DNA sequence: ATCAATATCCACCTGCAGATTCTACCAAAAGTGTATTTGGAAACTGCTCCATCAAAAGGCATGTTCAGCTGAACCAGCTGAACATGCCTTTTGATGAGCAGTTTCCAAATACACTTTTGGTAGAATCTGCAGGTGGATATTGAT
DNA sequence: ATCAATATCCACCTGCAGATTCTACCAAAAGTGTATTTGGAAACTGCTCCATCAAAAGGCATGTTCAGCTGGTTCAGCTGAACATGCCTTTTGATGGAGCAGTTTCCAAATACACTTTTGGTAGAATCTGCAGGTGGATATTGAT
């Protein structure tokens, strides 16, 4: 079936989600539109972690997206992630 | 004709961490051509320094909270509690940490409840 | 377009037989898009896995469960389908089969590494093979009534002949790995073709091959290869790989296939190996359709139908859909007299049939 | 007393804020994070698969940033004399820190 | 003859959890944070370290070198006691000879 | 004639933010900064001397930095609905940057 | 009052380093905010090229000296070498 | 003793820019322990073509201006005003370089201004 | 009388100038900031194309990982024409052995 | 202000899912013995920087002043918050095959020693944009 | 009976700081060889990744109410931007000294390399036990009177 659950995509995050994301940041109240900006931000950061990711994986000729290839892939950005590998 | 018993390099600086893989990994790496004696000694010792400072944090967070083991969430409020190793670990993320429970003034029920009409 | 007019063209005699096949194949297809309703379905325990055709009987269908449950079910008669219970853990009817001398019976082949003959009744008669050990199982099965022959593969590669009375002559390794499908041809009674997961199909003559796995020819396979089923006539191999492929071998120039049919039916642990069919009466081939993002459709609708292609142009001609069985459609075994067809659905057992003829008083 | 109690707006924003900077629980779901990061891979590469490690690390680092970025947007709303947090908070605070908007 | 080896710091970071608090127990993802930690710090001061070698066109890496990536990359009072704890090492490794 | 030209408030500062952005002459004055830097080069060691051009880089990065940060502050003044850049701005800058040191 | 050497980045130049960031009006607290912001950035940059040319066993910091001292901070310079 | 007249691998693989010299410098520096042939190419070439955007942006910034030599301002101009460029050198203060113009519109006044008395 | 011989890529800088723009000139401050430039992608896909070799466990820089590198690094279509001229270079070099 | 629904703080009590704690061993570490470099002392040159003098002269510290901005105080209108409830959507346990992760080889590749010669540059002669100085010529923003 | 201080902006012209081009030298780069080494292709294999159908348990998408925040509209008052003045700190020159940043040369501690002996992490089992999840009460929050 079609169902394409509001966009088949970024969509897929509901609204509580964001809510709870945004109240772990100390947020109290939010406006309505907050919730396509914040879809937008995660679109693109998640695009320029996982192109790292991705031509890291294909430089190794490689099936797989290994956890350390993610590792790397943020460190290059400046957010290294501890707790999965070094 | 003697072969003394071997006495681990770790045992002679009196640090807990391997010296001899300090070697190893300075070696293997390329950071330098020759890599000088002293060198790896250092480096341990640094390490262990470092090691003790956040694991004594962890402890004292972990205590606490009336934990007797040091889950990722106690390395986090280390981390965070404390202003040198939050600046050297300042653009760094620990899986399951969680973020400090600040909460900003303003947010907070408004107590200053005066004469109104 | 001339629906009518080429059966009275023929009675003359001005058309020969193949002719007349071909149109009474459109005649059939014209109508299979009135089968589109579901006349019954059936629930059990756990995933269906195997389906077989009483050979006369024209209602009669059996199919397994994945937990060793064995269902006799002949359609109209509401005479509470035969149900034999089973081990549950690892039982599954890997392949059923009945015995052409006694329907009563059958030739059951399960993951216990037990292809057995047992009694519809419930009653087991005889085992025909037991590796034991554990880690080595039974997959595939396969039995020919002419020379009175029965074949059973292994997980690892070594498949097993049997008579019906025993004595088996075999145990030969043929692949590397796990051996999936035996077909014994139906007009010839004693060359066999097998397929296996090392991506390889070979075909034997187990009149004149015993000398150290001595094959007739090597048909290599880009991926593993789940059935390799011949025709009625025996004069056609359809062999089902595992990500999209189909392919049709003939007697002459076995190594070459004669046309690739793209068809999506990608593999899943716990679906049971889709696997094309022949048509009894016809050059039909009946598969299931698995949709895949990544392959190539371009119709707007990407729907779970099972798909009837022809045997010669490798064309599409008619799709079966009906939503509330929007499951995919692992089996799918057409009735011997080519009216009914029957679909093996997770949990569910589909019979595509229609109504009877006109009504007396 | 026939009046049901119903909590004044805000008593809940708070003790949601409390509840999820006391916990570590992942926020965002398995299943659609997994989508999302499988549908994004498609555009640089078709036949690709995921750890489950891989994933989970990248769930872990899309939420952190998200926290931090609400973080500092948060802090830009007080700055305008509100307590809400608007659209233009985030695009100030993603122009401040160096990313595009 | 199949042998995975993978080398690590989680005996050591558990002799110093001992040594700094007895009666103190770390999860297994705790001492992966810590083991990342460890690398990190690690992979920093020695690339310092390689840089200043670079910038002086010298050939090897001393004591002095490692003191100096030390200085540059810790910030406040635990460069202090870094440098502390290191020169202590190393006199008492130098006296031992 | 009773008094002389006298521009409003606000267009001689448009005019100076037209000349300044026009150009690239440093605009810190070098004694003052030398001296500055010799000041804090004393407190760090003692007998210590300067290239000029390591001054020269100090002053460009000083300047460099200086100008952005103020950037980073009027982006945040106007969306204050103010026009005015104050300490508050300078610190919500320094704190989303990461900068608080 | 002492000057301090810190004054010596008067108020008109304040000016113009804010007038060329797009800034239109100043309000009169951000002259020492901005020196105490100035005064901590050289004095990481100081340390730190200070620390460079103390391990070269020199006197004189070297425009090298603070451009690498730059480079750690994250704010390349071209121009002096590299 | 046949000594072929040498030519540079720069000329051999056309370009400008020392393929020698990076070659040299690849070895001299600890990247890796061996450095293949087609490397010190392959980077010249990126180096070139990097170095020929930018001189190419800098000189048509230079002609708008009417000035026949490209001073430090120019190149400022060519790395941001285009956007991938800006993004390769985000983080990076040209010497001598100026900002863009730039004024924000809640700044410009209003704009009533024509003969009318 | 004694001097040292500084290398840089002022010449090369030159002869590109003059291809892109005969007629025109290029400022001494200019010429620093080209070589400050150079310098700096030299050292950023030379350090990337190093890292991409030791974390596949290889010794041995190839064109291949100077190919990732640049991938790596650079945004948008700049990544495209450049690793097109590399090839070029490349195919062009090997070509004429 | 009593009071009256919750939430959260407590406080025992299991049991099991990970952590500690025993092994064997083999790969890496440590102990001698040569080879072979660094780099650091010690002695230079002469280059750059400290100062310290003139003289401006350009900038700034310095007071009026008043025009626009910044902050109050209400105010109406709406929009996020909160609960209520069915209905999705996510979560999860049933007993195949792909491919990441190691071994093991060469043929190809790169490295390592001398040699030839050549683009690389030290610095020196030239050219020559354009910075700076006159002059108009408008042009904008602010006063009847 | 909107033009005037100041700006901007163009047109032109001249000399020189400062780029360009040109001698020469010689340090690296090629070129020709001989020696290691090691990247990618077979080979295998054991963990784990792909993603359906029941069944179920929770969140949540959808609708009311409605409290309170929030842009908007006035309004002081304050305050900083503009301008006029006169001192005065900062630029251009200097002129040496001279401190020491580079540049040679030498050799003795220092580290590499290499083997050969030794034992310390580490991959598996064994078993030990924090604490997650229940179970109950006691208290504090919060709220409309």
């Amino acid at each position: 079936r079609h169902r394409k659950v509001l966009r088949d995509n970024i969509q897929g995050i509901t609204k509580p989600a964001i809510r709870r994301l945004a109240r772990r940041g100390g947020v109290k109240r939010i406006s309505g539109l907050i919730y396509e900006e914040t879809r937008g931000v995660l679109k693109v950061f998640l695009e320029n972690v996982i192109r790292d990711a991705v031509t890291y994986t294909e430089h190794a000729k490689r099936k797989t997206v290994t956890a350390m290839d993610v590792v790397y892939a943020l460190k290059r950005q400046g957010r290294t992630l501890y707790g999965f590998g070094g | 004709k003697a072969r003394a018993k071997a006495k681990t390099r770790s045992s002679r600086a009196g640090l807990q961490f391997p010296v001899g893989r300090v070697h190893r990994l300075l070696r293997k790496g390329n950071y330098s051509e020759r890599v000088g004696a002293g060198a790896p000694v250092y480096l341990a010792a640094v390490l262990e320094y470092l090691t003790a400072e956040i694991l004594e944090l962890a402890g004292n967070a972990a205590r606490d909270n009336k934990k007797t083991r040091i889950i990722p969430r106690h390395l986090q409020l280390a981390i965070r509690n404390d202003e040198e190793l939050n600046k050297l670990l300042g653009r760094v993320t620990i899986a399951q940490g969680g973020v400090l429970p600040n909460i900003q003034a303003v947010l907070l029920p408004k107590k200053t409840e005066s004469h109104h009409k | 377009r001339s629906i009518v007019r080429t059966l009275h063209q023929h009675k003359l005699g001005r058309a020969s037989w193949p002719s007349v096949q071909q149109g009474l194949q459109q005649s059939f297809l014209h109508t299979l898009d009135s089968y589109r309703i579901l006349q019954k379905a059936a629930p059990f325990d756990r995933r269906a896995t195997s389906l077989a055709w009483h050979p006369t009987h024209p209602s009669t269908v059996a199919v397994g469960s994945k937990g060793g449950d064995i269902m006799l079910w002949n359609f109209g008669i509401k005479d509470k389908p035969t149900f034999i219970k089973g081990i549950g853990a690892g039982g599954s009817i890997t392949g059923l089969k009945f015995n052409p001398l006694n329907t009563n019976q059958f030739y059951a082949s399960s993951m216990e590494g037990t292809t057995r003959l047992q009694d519809f009744k419930g009653n087991i008669l005889r085992v025909f093979a037991s590796s034991d050990t554990i880690n080595i199982w039974f997959c595939s099965l396969d039995v020919s009534a002419s020379s009175r022959m029965v074949v059973t593969g292994d997980n690892v590669g070594n498949v097993i002949l049997l008579n019906m009375d025993g004595k088996e002559l075999w145990n030969l390794r043929m692949h590397k790995k796990k051996v999936t499908h035996v077909a014994l041809n139906p007009c010839c009674d004693w060359f066999l073709a097998t397929a296996s997961v090392d991506q390889t199909v070979k075909i034997w003559d187990l009149r004149q091959v015993r000398g150290k796995a001595s094959f007739l020819y090597s048909l290599p396979h880009r991926h593993p290869v789940n059935a390799a089923c011949f025709s009625p006539d025996g004069a056609r191999l359809l062999t089902t790989d595992q990500k999209s492929e189909i392919r049709v071998y003939s007697a002459s120039q076995w190594d070459c296939p004669l046309g690739l049919i793209p068809h999506p039916h990608r593999h899943f642990q716990h679906l049971t190996p889709i696997k094309a069919a022949w048509h009894p009466r016809y050059n039909l081939i009946v598969v299931g359709r698995y949709p895949d993002p990544n392959f190539k459709s371009c119709t707007p609708y990407e729907l779970r139908t099972i798909d009837v292609f022809d045997g010669n142009s490798g064309k599409m001609m008619c799709q079966l859909y009906d939503p509330e069985s929007s499951g995919i459609s692992s089996l799918n075994e057409f009735n011997p007299m080519g009216d009914t067809l029957a679909s093996a659905m997770g949990y569910h057992i589909l019979i595509w049939s229609q109504e009877e003829a006109r009504t007396r008083k | 007393v026939k009046k049901p109690h119903r909590y004044r707006p805000g008593t809940v924003a708070l003790r949601e804020i409390r509840r999820y900077q006391k916990s570590t629980e992942l926020l965002i779901r398995k299943l659609p994070f997994q989508r999302l990061v499988r549908e994004i891979a498609q555009d640089f590469k078709t036949d690709l698969r995921f750890q489950s490690s891989a994933v989970m690390a990248l769930q872990e680092a899309c939420e952190a940033y998200l926290v931090g970025l609400f973080e500092d947007t948060n802090l830009c709303a007080i700055h305008a004399k509100r307590v809400t947090i608007m659209p233009k908070d985030i695009q100030l605070a993603r122009r401040i820190r160096g990313e595009r908007a | 003859r199949k042998r995975s080896r993978k080398e690590s710091y989680s005996i050591y970071v558990y002799k110093v959890l001992k040594q700094v608090h007895p009666d103190t127990g770390i999860s297994s993802k705790a001492m992966g944070i810590m083991n990342s930690f460890v690398n990190d710090i690690f992979e920093r001061i020695a690339g310092e370290a390689s840089r200043l070698a670079h910038y002086n066109k010298r050939s090897t890496i001393t004591s002095r070198e490692i003191q100096t990536a030390v200085r540059l990359l810790l910030p406040g009072e635990l460069a202090k006691h870094a440098v502390s704890e290191g020169t202590k090492a190393v006199t008492k490794y130098t006296s031992a000879k």
